[PDB]
């Protein structure tokens, strides 16, 4: 069983630089596909992006120019980066395992395909507002 | 929104606007205080874990929405549900459609 | 009539029944024509986007169009294929392509151009003598000849690269030309086997008319239902590959022995001229056909698909002015041809 | 200097009914007639 423990301090300052980190158990933080949801509060979760190697990675465009994500397989870690917080960014953070596959509606042989994910293994969520 | 439901009794849940194309739609339940945890994937794929009472609408329609079937509910049922769409013929959706309660009346 | 010990000299190149083939099936299409609705009043300028889809073949554009009073207007929007529309204002403003060259005229929903295959009989006084010879190369004495009234009833397909339902050799796959030599010249190619090809629309769609006046319909592609894929054609891979090798073993006989044999694609040039095409199901399909010529012979299941482009206003007989435009056909197109035969240079 | 041609001007139609060009040209005076009795 894996486990995915979000962290970080649960607040940070409006227009900052906020930091959190999935501390990954149970399985290489290499081999698996990560990504990053948030749910604002009475909000339903929001992707914020996801996160592998070989430059398979991927941003939710509202966010792209502010979030970046990385690996450290040398520590097991997932990180989540997001500058220019503000009010708006108050929200659960979480860490999961992302799954991909693959959906086939056409030729194949002319792209008529496309691959889609799902989260198979859920942290529990850090709650991080953002206040003075 | 939300749906209530007698112990017992079936869901019938919907999420997300109408397909244009081929589509693929992955339920979650968000038990509150919970992380949302996966049901079903690529409109009837239930993981190792997840109950038959389980059974998703197919993708292989166009102009109709994702309908989740919930059967026989269990009062630890209870949960959001919520849905990720992929569609064809719609730019990549980064966020969740709007859920419904599943609200069991035990 | 078998005609015993009667020989003659036949000549295909010089086959004056070919002549009256084709001068009269343009004439029928252009008489088909002359009761149906002018597509001149569409020629417009239209604002336009892509059609939705996840990330562009098809065009969505919009106009201002007349409607059965003369000093009314509504707007029309409308699905199109990019093929038909040339962008102006270098939404962006395009026009449709044929504007500054031709009328259109829309062809009637109701007539059928399908192939039907006819006899074309002598007058009296006359009689077509035919040869019995299935070695003869279209050219010269025709040792063996009978005589009839009436040909075979032939399918007046209309195609470009490949021959889709046409006759098949008796024996052997018979190759033919004015010369072999002269490059300047076709070369005809007869399979003595049929090829299967199964090439479709896959695209549901719909279709809507539009009232642009008295009595006076515009036929409009509406909308697509589900998935937006392109065109396409299958060809038996492995009979392909079988009748290539028939083809080499027989073009051989005029190149030598051991030469090699190479099928290489189309020059450049316009679709009509560069692709494969034909008329299945009221849509003009032009394939790109590359996959079937792209080899190289040389002495001592599967299919293979081939992409096509769609489009509605077709200059049926490469003549300037008289433009054709098919309106849109609702559902999903599947048609299935033989392949008999090839034209090579 | 001191009248057979003249150089009328118009609004023309183009290949689009939604375009229209100021078109001018020479005509002999014998084909054109004026209405308000440029005239
Ligand atoms: C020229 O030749 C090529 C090659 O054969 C041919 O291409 C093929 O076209 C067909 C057109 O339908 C494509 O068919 C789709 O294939 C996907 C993937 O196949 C899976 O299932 C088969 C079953 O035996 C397995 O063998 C295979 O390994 C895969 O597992 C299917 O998923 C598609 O069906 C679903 O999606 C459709 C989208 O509209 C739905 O309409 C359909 O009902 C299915 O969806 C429903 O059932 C699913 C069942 O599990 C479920 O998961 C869904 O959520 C939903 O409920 C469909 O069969 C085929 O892949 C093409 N193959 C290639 C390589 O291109 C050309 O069409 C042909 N051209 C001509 C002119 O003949
Ligand atoms: C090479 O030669 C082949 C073989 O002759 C041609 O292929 C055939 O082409 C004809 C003409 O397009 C095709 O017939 C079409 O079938 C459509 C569907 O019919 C279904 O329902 C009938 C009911 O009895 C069944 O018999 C049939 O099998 C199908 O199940 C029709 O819709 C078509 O037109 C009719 O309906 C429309 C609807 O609006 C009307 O407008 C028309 O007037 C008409 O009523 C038509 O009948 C036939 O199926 C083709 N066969 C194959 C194997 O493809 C090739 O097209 C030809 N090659 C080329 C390039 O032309
Ligand atoms: C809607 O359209 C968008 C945009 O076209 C589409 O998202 C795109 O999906 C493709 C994959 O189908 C993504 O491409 C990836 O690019 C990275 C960059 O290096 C690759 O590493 C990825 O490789 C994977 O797939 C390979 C397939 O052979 C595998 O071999 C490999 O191991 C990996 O599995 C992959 O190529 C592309 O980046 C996205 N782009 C965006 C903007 O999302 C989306 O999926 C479409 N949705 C629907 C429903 O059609
Ligand atoms: C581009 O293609 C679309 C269809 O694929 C063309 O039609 C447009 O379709 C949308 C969605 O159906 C229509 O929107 C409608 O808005 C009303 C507003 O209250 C809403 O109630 C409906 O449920 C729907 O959302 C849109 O009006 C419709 N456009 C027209 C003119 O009918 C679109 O026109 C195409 N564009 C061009 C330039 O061709
Ligand atoms: C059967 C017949 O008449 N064939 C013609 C060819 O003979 C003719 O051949 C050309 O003859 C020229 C004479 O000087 C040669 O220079 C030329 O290379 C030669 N070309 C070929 C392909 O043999 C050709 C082309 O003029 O036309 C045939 O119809
Ligand atoms: C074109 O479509 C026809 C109809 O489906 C194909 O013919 C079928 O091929 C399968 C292959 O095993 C046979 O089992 C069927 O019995 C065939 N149908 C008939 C009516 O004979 C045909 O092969 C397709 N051609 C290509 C090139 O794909
Ligand atoms: C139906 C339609 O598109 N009509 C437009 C009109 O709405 C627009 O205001 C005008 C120029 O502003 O050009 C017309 O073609
Ligand atoms: C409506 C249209 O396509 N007009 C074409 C123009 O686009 C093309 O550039 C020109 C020659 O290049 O010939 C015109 O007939
Ligand atoms: C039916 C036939 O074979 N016709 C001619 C033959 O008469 C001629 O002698 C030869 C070249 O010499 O070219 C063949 O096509
Ligand atoms: C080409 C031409 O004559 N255009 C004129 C325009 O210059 C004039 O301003 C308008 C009325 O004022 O009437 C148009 O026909
Ligand atoms: C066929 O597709 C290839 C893809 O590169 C293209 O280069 C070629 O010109 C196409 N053939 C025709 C006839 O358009
Ligand atoms: C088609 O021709 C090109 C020319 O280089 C070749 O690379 C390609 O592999 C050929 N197609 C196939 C299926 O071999
Ligand atoms: C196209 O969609 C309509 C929707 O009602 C359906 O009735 C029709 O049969 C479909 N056509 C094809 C060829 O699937
Ligand atoms: C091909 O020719 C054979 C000859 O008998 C015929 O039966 C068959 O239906 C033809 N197929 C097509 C697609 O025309």
């Amino acid at each position: 069983q894996v486990h995915l423990q979000e962290s970080g301090p649960g607040l940070v300052k409006p227009s900052e630089t906020l930091s959190l980190t999935c501390n990954v158990s149970g399985t290489l933080v290499r081999d698996n596909y990560w990504s990053w949801i948030r749910q604002p509060l009475g909000k339903q979760p929001e992707w914020i992006g996801y996160v592998h190697d070989s430059g398979d990675t991927n941003y939710n465009p509202s966010l792209k120019s502010r979030v970046h994500l990385s690996l450290d397989k040398s520590k097991n870690l997932v990180s989540l980066r997001l500058t220019g917080v503000t009010a708006a960014d108050s929200a659960i953070y979480y860490c999961a395992t992302t799954k991909h596959g693959r959906r086939i509606y056409g030729v194949v042989a002319f792209k008529e395909w496309f691959t889609y994910f799902y989260m198979d293994v859920w942290g529990k969520g850090t709650s991080v507002t953002v206040s003075s | 929104t939300f749906v209530s439901v007698a112990p017992g009794q079936t869901a019938r849940i919907t999420c997300g606007e109408e397909s244009l194309g081929s589509r693929s739609v992955i339920w979650y339940q968000q038990r509150p205080g919970q992380a949302p945890s996966l049901i079903i994937y690529n409109n009837n794929d239930r993981p190792s874990g997840i109950p038959d009472r389980f059974s998703g609408s197919p993708g292989s329609t166009f102009g109709t929405t994702a309908t989740l079937t919930i059967t026989s509910v269990e009062a630890g049922d209870e949960a959001d549900y919520y849905c990720h769409i992929w569609d064809s013929r719609r730019p990549t959706n980064w966020v969740f459609g709007e859920g419904t309660t599943l609200i069991v009346l035990s | 009539i078998h005609l015993e010990n009667v020989t003659e000299e036949f000549n295909m190149w010089k086959n004056n029944m070919v002549e009256q083939m084709h001068t009269d099936i343009i004439s029928l299409w252009d008489q088909s024509l002359k009761p149906c609705v002018k597509l001149t009043p569409l020629c417009v300028t239209l604002q336009c986007t892509n059609v939705t889809n996840n990330i562009g073949e098809l065009k969505n554009c919009s106009f201002n169009m007349t409607t059965e009073l003369r000093d009314k207007k509504q707007k029309v929007y409308s699905l199109f294929y990019r093929l038909d529309v040339v962008q102006i204002n270098e939404n962006k403003e395009y026009r449709l392509i044929n504007c500054n060259t031709s009328a259109i005229t829309q062809a009637c929903p109701k007539v059928s151009f399908e192939p039907i295959p006819i006899h074309y009989c002598a007058p009296a006084g006359f009689a077509i003598l035919k040869c019995k010879d299935k070695k003869f190369n279209g050219t010269g004495p025709c040792p063996s000849v009978s005589t009839v009234q009436c040909t075979h009833g032939i399918k007046p397909v209309v195609s470009t690269q490949l021959l889709l339902n046409g006759s098949l050799a008796e024996e052997e796959v018979m190759i033919r030309s004015e010369n072999i030599t002269n490059n300047a010249k076709n070369i005809l190619v007869q399979f003595n086997t049929p090829v299967q090809i199964n090439c479709t629309r896959p695209n549901n769609n719909t279709r809507k008319s539009i009232r642009i006046g008295p009595g006076q319909w515009f036929y409009a592609t509406g909308d697509i239902i589900g998935d937006i894929r392109q065109a396409h054609c299958n060809v038996s891979k492995a009979t392909w590959n079988e009748t290539l090798g028939k083809v080499v073993k027989q073009l051989r006989k005029h190149f030598g022995n051991n030469t090699i044999i190479r099928f290489a694609n189309s020059s450049g040039g316009d679709l009509e001229v560069t692709t494969h095409s034909f008329n299945c199901g009221g849509e003009f399909f032009y394939c790109n056909t590359s996959g079937l010529f792209n080899s190289t012979w040389i002495s001592n299941n599967d299919s293979i698909t081939l992409p096509c482009r769609i489009k509605q206003i077709i200059n049926m007989w490469q003549r300037i002015g008289q433009a054709m435009y098919a309106p849109p056909i609702q559902g999903v197109i599947r048609c299935v041809s033989n392949i008999t035969g090839l034209i090579l240079t």
